[PDB]
RNA sequence: GGUUGCGGCCAUAUCUAGCAGAAAGCACCGUUCCCCGUUCGAUCAACCGUAGUUAAGCUGCUAAGAGCAAUACCGAGUAGUGUAGUGGGAGACCAUACGCGAAACUAUUGUGCUGCAAUCU
RNA sequence: CCUAAGGGGGACUCAUGGAGAACAGAAAUCUCCAGUAGAACAAAAGGGUAAAAGUCCCCUUGAUUUUGAUUUUCAGUGUGAA
RNA sequence: GAGGUAAAGCGAAUGAUUAGAAGUCUUGGGGUUGAAAUGACCUUAACUUAUUCUCAAACUUUAAAUAUGUAAGAAGUCCUUGUUGCUUAAUUGAACGUGGACAAUUGAAUGAAGAGCUUUUAGUGGGCCAUUUUUGGUAAGCAGAACUGGCGAUGCGGGAUGA
C-alpha cells in the first residue's frame, strides 16, 4: 500500500514550530518558566547557556505572552575587548562569559559593591550568599537546553563563572570537572586547573615536545603571539580583572546603517510569481505537452 | 450493573481536540490569576491532577484561592430548590480568563469616555443600552434594478 | 555543482554478526573470534522472542555483532574481500547505498586457528554514507539529507569498482 | 421457522448491525448485487430505470433476493442475459431479533436481516439500451410485487449510473473530460498534477 | 558483558505474524 | 530586510519533487592530552578555528502539487429542528404555519505572522 | 496484582513497511530508510500519553508524619476514592 | 463559555460492504511453449493504484435546533500612598485600606398584591394518562425512562356514551 496518502496529510498534527526545529526541550522549559501563582507577575530568571562551533551565547532571560524579553546577554566574542583573543569555546571562556554576564547583569541592577563574588577564585565550591539587612543576591536558573549533563561539560563553566560573580544560581558540583565520584569529593585543585585554562597549557607543553609539527598547525596563533604555557593562566588572570573592572555593554561600531543593510539583503531572495505569471505557465505547458501525443 | 463513576460519560467531553493533542502551549502557564477574576472552566483530559469533575467542564466562575499550581473556584450549583456555594481546587491547566469581563470592562471605560465629551461640549449623553428597534422608511431605487417576476416551478425528478 | 569534495562517498561503519543458533560456549567462542578479528569488546544480542523450530527462546543470547569504524574497519573489509576474490553481486547493495557479503570461514580472513574455538562462518555489512550524516545523528537540530547528497545503489556500486577493483556480478 | 414479514417492516429500534457485540449472525439472503453485463461500458448502456420507495420502512433480505431473482430471470429471458445491467441499491444491514420463561430475560436473538430504505432511495437500479426500455420497466414491476409497501418505477435524467444528465455526458465526452475504467468512468479533474491529468487524458481540447 | 537494548514492547511468545504460507 | 540565541500563537508554519542562496551568522568540517560516554570519540565529552565545503543542514523561489488556512448570488434556505392545529393519510409517513438552521459538494484566494537581545555588504 | 508495575533524573523510540547480509528458510541476528502511534502503558473498557506516561539505565522509599479545607456519591450524613 | 444528539461523511481515520478497470519480480492454482526452462504464454484468485454501490447504539473530520454556565456597575471604574511576620533581585507584587475624581439615562428589555429571614408541624413516601423523544418486545388497554401539561384531588360546555 501506498503510505503517504492525501488522507496521511490530513490527519497528520504538526508539533510545535521550535520543537519539530528540534531547539526547544519543552518538558524542561515547562518546569524551568513556570511561577508559583502565588507569586504571580513575579517573574523566574533564567540563564540560557548556548554552544555554537564557535561562539559561547549566555543571557538572563524572564518569559511573557508576546515572547522573551532579554535582561542583559553577554557573548564569546566579546572576550577580545578583555585580552581573551583565541580559544573563544574553551571550559575558561565558559568561566570568562559566565563571569561576564554576572557582573554585566548586577551592574545593569546596581548590585555591584554588594555582591562582588568570589574575588580569590581557588577552585572551591560556593554559593552567593545573601546580606543580612539587605536585598536578596539575583537568583538564577540554569537552563542548559538539549545539551547533555556530564561531569566536566563546558555549560558548568558559565555556571560556575556567574557563581563566582555574585548571581545566585543553584547548582551541586558533582558536574563540575573535578568531582570525584568514588571518593565523594570535589578535587578543587583540578576545577582550579580547568578554571584558568591549565588543561590547554599542559596539552601545549605536552605536544610541543612530542609532535612539533602538530604543535605548529594547531596552536598557530600562540606562535604568532610568542605566548607559552607559562603565561596562559596571565591570560585569564588580567581579564577577570578588567572583566570586573568595566563589565558593561559596548556594541560594535556598525559599518553600515539599519537601512543600507536591508536593502542590500533585499536585493537578493527570490519573490513570489503572481497568479497570472503561473497560469501562463500552466498554459504553456500544457501546449508543449502535445508533442508526446504519439 | 450500574456504573456511576467519577469521569462516567466523559468520553468525549474529555477528550483533546482533533489534532491538538500532546503538549499544553505555555501561555496557560504564564497567564496570572487574581482572587476576583473570572474564568471558564474546561477539563484537559492530558492532566489527571487537579482535574475538575464533569460537572465542572463548562461551567463560569470566581477565583476565590490562589495555589502553587492551581486555584480555587467558587460556583453556584442547583441542588433541588436552591444554590450550593462549591469550592472546586482545580490546576491551571484547566482554566482560562472569562471574556464576559471584557466586553463588560471596555462599556464601562467608552460610557465614562462618553459622558465626559458630553460634558465638555455642555450637552447631554445617554449610555442606557437599547435593543434592536424596528428599522425606518427607506427609498428603493430601481434605475439598473427593474423588478423582476419570478414564479413557482413546476415538479421534476433528477435521479 | 555535483563534483563536489563534501559529496566524497567514503566508509561509515562496518557491522559484523555471527548468529550462532543456540546459547552458552559455542557464541561465547564466537564472541572470541569477534574480540580478536576488531580489537574491541563485541555485543551479545538476545533473542527477541521464542521459536521452537530453531531451539530459541526468547531473551536467550543468540547472536553476536560488533561496529567497527576507521582505518581498522577499511583493514578487515580489504582482508575478508580477498576471501570473496573481490566479486560482490548486484543483488547485495540496498537502495540505500549500503551492502553487505557473508563469510563461511573465520579462519580465511587470516587469523591463527585453534581447535578449541573451531571455525565459525561471519556475515559481513558495510554502512555507507558522505559528509554530514550528524545531521541525521545528532541531538539537537537533527533533519534530512538532501536528495543529491543521499546515498543510493548506483552511486555506492560505481565507487565500489572505483575503489576497489573488484567485479559487480548480478546472477 | 421464519415469522411474517409484517412483524418487520418498520423502523422501530436502532440500527443493529453485525458486530463484536452480536456476533451469531447469520449472512444475508442476498450476496449478489450486480447482474447482467457488468463488465459493459459506459457507453454501451445509456439508459437508467431506478425502483424508488416511497416509504421510510425495512426491506428483508429475503425480500431482495426474491426481487432480484424475479427481475433477473425475466429480463434474460426475454432480451437476453447481455441486454442489460442490474444493481441492487440497498444492502440489508439491520439484524432483526427473536425472542421465543416470557417476558423475563427477552433480549432477542438474530433472525435474519434488512435494509432500512429512506423516502426517495433507489432500491434496484437498471441501465440498458433505449430499445430494451419496454422490457427493463415490466422486470422491474414484476419485482415490485415482491416487496411491501409503494413504489415507483423512475426513468433516470441521467446516462447509465454517471451523476451527468445525458446532454452533459456527451459534452464531457467529447470534450475529452470522460475516460473508461472498465464498469465505470473517470472525469477530468483540474486541480493537481498537471502533468499527470493531461497524461490520463489526451484528448483533453484546453480552451 | 554486552547486550541490553530491546527497546521494542513484545507480547508473549510473539513469533510475530509473518508466520504463515 | 538577511542571520543567530531565546520565544508567543502552534501546518497560511506541514509533506513531496526540483532550482537558487551575496555579507555575516549558523552548519558540515579537523583532533583525542585533558573532564566525560560508548561494541564503536557514530551519539555524548573535551581541544583547535588551525587544513577544507555550501554538497548537505538552514533560507528563499518554482508546482492547473497533496495537505492546510480563509472567503461565498456554491450547494441550501436543502437535511435537520423549537413551537401549532378536531391538518392529509388505514398506516408508513407527508404537507402546511411562526421561528432557528447544517455537513458534504462546488468555486476562488492564500501558503506563516510576530516579541526580546545580538549581529551583517 | 506491583519494592516496582511507586518516586526522581537521564538516554532512546514503539507497532509496522521497504531494501539488503553464510548456514538462514514466512519466523532466529545485523544495517539503512520509512514509520502521528497504526504498539505499549498489570487487569474490563474509555480517555490520556512521543526529546513520554512507552523501552532501557542510575539512585531511591513521598506507598512517610500532624491534622484541617475541598470534589464526587450526598440528606450536601457516613464509607470508599480523589 | 461548555456540549457531541439530529443531520451529514465514507474517491477522511476505524469498522462493514457491491462492482468492474489497469498494473507488480513471493504471482495461489489449472493447461501449456516448455526438455528443462520459470525463462514466457491462456486462464482464474490475490494484492497495489485511481475509481464504484451501500452502512454503524456501543464509528467519525464537520456539526445544528431546543436546552445549559457566567456577565450586564456605586459591594462599579480610575488616581495617590499606608499595613504585613506573605512575595520579589528590588522600593517587585498580593490582599485589605486612608485620601481624591466620576450624580440620577447610576450604565438593556419586561414584570413585580414588594423583598429578605426563622421556627415548627400534618399528610405523603402503591401512582397513572396525553403530545413529542425513546428502550425491551411480533405485539398488547404490556413493561420501562426524558421534558412539559393533566387525572388522582375536578365540577362545568362539547366528543352520543368515557378519570
Ligand atoms: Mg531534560
Ligand atoms: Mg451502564
Ligand atoms: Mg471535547
Ligand atoms: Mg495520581
Ligand atoms: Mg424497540
Ligand atoms: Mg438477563
Ligand atoms: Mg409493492
Ligand atoms: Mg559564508
Ligand atoms: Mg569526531
Ligand atoms: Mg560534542
Ligand atoms: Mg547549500
Ligand atoms: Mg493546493
Ligand atoms: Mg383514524
Ligand atoms: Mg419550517
Ligand atoms: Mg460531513
Ligand atoms: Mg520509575
Ligand atoms: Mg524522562
Ligand atoms: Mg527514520
Ligand atoms: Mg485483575
Ligand atoms: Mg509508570
Ligand atoms: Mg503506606
Ligand atoms: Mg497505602
Ligand atoms: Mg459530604
Ligand atoms: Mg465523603
Ligand atoms: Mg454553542
Ligand atoms: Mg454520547
Ligand atoms: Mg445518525
Ligand atoms: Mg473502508
Ligand atoms: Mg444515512
Ligand atoms: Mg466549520
Ligand atoms: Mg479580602
Ligand atoms: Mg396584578
Ligand atoms: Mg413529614
Ligand atoms: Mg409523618
Ligand atoms: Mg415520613
Ligand atoms: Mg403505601
Ligand atoms: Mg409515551
Ligand atoms: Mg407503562
Ligand atoms: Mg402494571
Ligand atoms: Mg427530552
Ligand atoms: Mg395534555
Ligand atoms: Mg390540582
Ligand atoms: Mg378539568
Ligand atoms: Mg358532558
Ligand atoms: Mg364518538
Amino acid at each position: 500500500k501506498e503510505f503517504r496518502t492525501s488522507a496521511y496529510h490530513s490527519r497528520f498534527q504538526t508539533p510545535f514550530r521550535r520543537r519539530q526545529e528540534g531547539k526547544t526541550d519543552y518538558y524542561q522549559r515547562k518546569r524551568l518558566v513556570t511561577q508559583h501563582k502565588a507569586k504571580y507577575n513575579s517573574p523566574k530568571y533564567r540563564l540560557v547557556v548556548r554552544f555554537t562551533n564557535k561562539d559561547i551565547i549566555a543571557q538572563i532571560v524572564s518569559a511573557h505572552i508576546t515572547g522573551d524579553v532579554v535582561f542583559t546577554a553577554a557573548y564569546a566574542h566579546e572576550l577580545p575587548r578583555y585580552g581573551i583573543k583565541y580559544g573563544l569555546t574553551n571550559w575558561s571562556a565558559a568561566y570568562a562569559v559566565g563571569l561576564l554576564v554576572a557582573r554585566r547583569a548586577l551592574q545593569k541592577l546596581g548590585l555591584d559593591e554588594t555582591y562582588t563574588g568570589v574575588e580569590e577564585v581557588e577552585g572551591e565550591f560556593e554559593l552567593t550568599e545573601a546580606v543580612e539587612d539587605g536585598p536578596r543576591p539575583f537568583k538564577v536558573f540554569l537552563d542548559i537546553g538539549l545539551q547533555r549533563t556530564t561531569t566536566g561539560a563546558r555549560v558548568f563553566g558559565v555556571l560556575k563563572g556567574a557563581s563566582d560573580g555574585g548571581l545566585y544560581v543553584p547548582h551541586s558540583p558533582n558536574r563540575f570537572p573535578g568531582w570525584d565520584i568514588e571518593a565523594e569529593e570535589l578535587d578543587a585543585e583540578l576545577l582550579r586547573k580547568y578554571i584558568f585554562g591549565g588543561h590547554v597549557a599542559e596539552y601545549m607543553e605536552e605536544l610541543l615536545d612530542d609532535d612539533e609539527e602538530k604543535y605548529k598547525s594547531i596552536f598557530k596563533n600562540y606562535i604568532e603571539e610568542e605566548i607559552e604555557s607559562e603565561d596562559v593562566e596571565e591570560i585569564y588572570a588580567n581579564a577577570h580583572e578588567a572583566i570586573r573592572a568595566d563589565p558593561s555593554f559596548k556594541p560594535t561600531e556598525k559599518k553600515f546603517t539599519k537601512e543600507q543593510y536591508k536593502a542590500e539583503s533585499k536585493k537578493y531572495r527570490q519573490q513570489k510569481l503572481t497568479r497570472a505569471e503561473r497560469q501562463a505557465k500552466v498554459a504553456k505547458k500544457i501546449a508543449e505537452f502535445k508533442a508526446q501525443q504519439e | 450493573g450500574k456504573s456511576r463513576g467519577y469521569r462516567s460519560g466523559t468520553r468525549y467531553a474529555f477528550q483533546r481536540d482533533f489534532k491538538k493533542h500532546g503538549a499544553i502551549p505555555l501561555s496557560t502557564y504564564l497567564k496570572v490569576y487574581k482572587v476576583g477574576d473570572i474564568v471558564d472552566i474546561k477539563a484537559n483530559g492530558s492532566i489527571q491532577k487537579g482535574m475538575p469533575h464533569k460537572y465542572y467542564h463548562g461551567k463560569t466562575g470566581i477565583v476565590y484561592n490562589v495555589t502553587k499550581s492551581s486555584v480555587g473556584v467558587i460556583i453556584n450549583k442547583v441542588v433541588g430548590n436552591r444554590y450550593i456555594e462549591k469550592r472546586v481546587n482545580l490546576r491551571v491547566e484547566h482554566v482560562k480568563h472569562s471574556a464576559c469581563r471584557q466586553e463588560f470592562l471596555n462599556r464601562v471605560k467608552s460610557n465614562a469616555a462618553k459622558k465626559r465629551e458630553a460634558k465638555a461640549n455642555g450637552e447631554t449623553v445617554y449610555l442606557k443600552r437599547q435593543a434592536a428597534k424596528p428599522r425606518g422608511s427607506r427609498i428603493i431605487s430601481t434605475e439598473g434594478n427593474i423588478p423582476q417576476t419570478l414564479a413557482p416551478v413546476a415538479y421534476e425528478t433528477f435521479i | 555543482k555535483s563534483q563536489n569534495v563534501m559529496r566524497e562517498l567514503r566508509i561509515e561503519k562496518l557491522v559484523l554478526n555471527i548468529c550462532v543458533g543456540e546459547s552458552g560456549d559455542r557464541l561465547t567462542r564466537a564472541a572470541k573470534v569477534l574480540e580478536q578479528l576488531s580489537g574491541q569488546t563485541p555485543v551479545q544480542s538476545k533473542a527477541r522472542y521464542t521459536v521452537r523450530t530453531f531451539g530459541i527462546r526468547r531473551n536467550e543470547k543468540i547472536a553476536v555483532h560488533v561496529t567497527v569504524r576507521g582505518p581498522k574497519a577499511e583493514e578487515i573489509l580489504e582482508r575478508g574481500l580477498k576471501v570473496k576474490e573481490y566479486q560482490l553481486r548486484s543483488k547485495n547493495f540496498s537502495a540505500t547505498g549500503n551492502f553487505g557479503f557473508g563469510i563461511d570461514e573465520h579462519i580465511d580472513l587470516g587469523i591463527k586457528y585453534d581447535p578449541s574455538i573451531g571455525i565459525y562462518g561471519m556475515d559481513f555489512y558495510v554502512v555507507m554514507g558522505r559528509a554530514g550524516a550528524r545531521v541525521t545523528r545528532r541531538k539537537r537540530a537533527r533533519s534530512t539529507i538532501g536528495n543529491s547528497h543521499k546515498t543510493n545503489k548506483e552511486d555506492t556500486i560505481q565507487w565500489f569498482k572505483t575503489r576497489y577493483d573488484a567485479e559487480v556480478l548480478d546472477k | 421457522a421464519r415469522r411474517p414479514a409484517r412483524c418487520y417492516r418498520y423502523c422501530k429500534n436502532k440500527p443493529y448491525p453485525k458486530s463484536r457485540y452480536n456476533r451469531a449472525v447469520p449472512d444475508a439472503k442476498i450476496r449478489i448485487y450486480d447482474l447482467g453485463r457488468k463488465k459493459a461500458t459506459v457507453d454501451e448502456f445509456p439508459l437508467c430505470i431506478h425502483l424508488v420507495s416511497n416509504e421510510l420502512e425495512q426491506l428483508s433480505s429475503e425480500a431482495l433476493e426474491a426481487a432480484r431473482i424475479c427481475a433477473n430471470k425475466y429480463i434474460t429471458k426475454v432480451s437476453g442475459r447481455d441486454s442489460f445491467h442490474l444493481r441492487v441499491r440497498v444492502h440489508p444491514f439491520h439484524v432483526l431479533r427473536i425472542n421465543k420463561q416470557g417476558m423475563r430475560g427477552a433480549w432477542g436473538k438474530p433472525h435474519g436481516l434488512a435494509a432500512r430504505v429512506s423516502i426517495g432511495q433507489i432500491i434496484m437500479s437498471a441501465r440498458t439500451k433505449d430499445s430494451n426500455k419496454d422490457v427493463v420497466i415490466e422486470g422491474l414491476r414484476r419485482a415490485r410485487y415482491k416487496f411491501p409497501g409503494q413504489q415507483k418505477i423512475i426513468i433516470s435524467k441521467k446516462w447509465g449510473f454517471t451523476p451527468l444528465n445525458r446532454d452533459e455526458y456527451i459534452a464531457k465526452k467529447t470534450n475529452g473530460e470522460v475516460i473508461d475504467d472498465g464498469a465505470y468512468v473517470k472525469f477530468l479533474s483540474r486541480k493537481g498534477n498537471l502533468e499527470a491529468n493531461l497524461q490520463q487524458f489526451p484528448n483533453y481540447q484546453y480552451s | 558483558t554486552s547486550s541490553k537494548k530491546s527497546d521494542a514492547a513484545p507480547a508473549s511468545a510473539d513469533p510475530a505474524k509473518a508466520k504463515k504460507k
